[PDB]
């Protein structure tokens, strides 16, 4: 049958991007959908890999149209977990392409969903996202060192509030003892405290994601570790010691 | 200015059917 084909293409999708190759992935994706089936708690899913998939390629315009068909039709459906997701990649989408305040009631949805459902994994990872729509939000006013000095109560607060999300995903993590969005948490923990002008807590942010970097094998992250450390302690005044960190990091990008 | 961290999507799969 039409399913039967259409179930094909899209588990041969599935391998391509689980496999790094996505720009084909996404082919197959849409190959599925010109075939089409009567399922659609399928197509729902063939369309957030292709949300997704296209995340990835930078044609974020796309991933959102393909999210809102994707939320749409798991709401169609009565599958609450399915929303529950459609919601936090669309909110993601929304944060990129600078839609803050539509992005957080996406994000907001996940959380609420995902609380509902009790799925403790799904609602950290919302946590996460709010925590970043937030960090975006408060640092897309003017540009981001006389902005550490002034600015308005109403950035503060969207700072702030980042933290708090960001503490409790934390916290969440902990219990479900996944060191990775520990490593995520922290570095972006770090940078919502500097430009706040809490160096020192953003030196301690820091630390523990270079040390997750390091623990993992992630030269990358040990690469933005060193950098955003030798950023604070720049503001703290000690050339010195960021003269150094800032050398490792050139180092380290080398190697 | 500022390095930051990946962001997360929620991933649907087909094989979810088995």
């Amino acid at each position: 049958s039409m399913e039967a084909s259409c179930l094909e293409l899209a588990l041969e999708g599935e391998r391509l991007c689980k496999s790094g190759d996505c720009r084909a992935g996404v082919s197959f994706f849409e190959a599925a959908v010109q075939v089409g089936t009567e399922d659609l708690k399928t197509l729902s899913a063939i369309y957030s890999q292709l949300g997704n998939a296209y995340f990835y390629l930078h044609d974020y315009a796309k991933a959102l149209e393909y999210h809102h068909h994707d939320l749409t039709l798991a709401r169609t459906i009565g599958d609450q977990l399915g929303e529950a997701k459609a919601s936090g990649n669309l909110g993601n989408t929304l944060k990129v392409l600078g839609n803050f305040d539509e992005a957080i009631v996406c994000c907001q949805r996940h959380l609420d969903i995902s609380r509902e459902l009790n799925d403790k994994v799904g609602e950290a990872r919302a946590l996460y996202n709010l925590g970043n729509v937030y960090h975006a939000k408060g640092k897309s006013f003017g540009c981001p060192p006389q902005d550490v000095g002034e600015f308005p109560e109403e950035v503060r607060d969207a700072l702030q509030a980042a933290v708090d999300f960001y503490e409790e995903n934390l916290s969440l993590v902990t219990a479900l003892g996944d060191r990775a969005a520990q490593g995520r948490a922290f570095g972006n923990l770090g940078n919502t405290h500097y430009l706040l002008g809490n160096f020192r807590d953003a030196v301690i942010a820091h630390e523990q994601r270079l040390l997750i970097a390091k623990e993992f094998g992630d030269k990358a992250a040990e690469r933005r570790a060193y950098s955003n450390l030798g950023n604070a302690y720049i503001f703290l005044g000690e050339f010195e010691t960021a003269s150094e960190y800032y050398k490792k990091t050139l180092l380290l990008a080398r190697q | 200015h500022m390095e930051m961290e990946p962001e997360t999507m929620e991933t649907k799969s087909v094989t979810d059917y088995f």
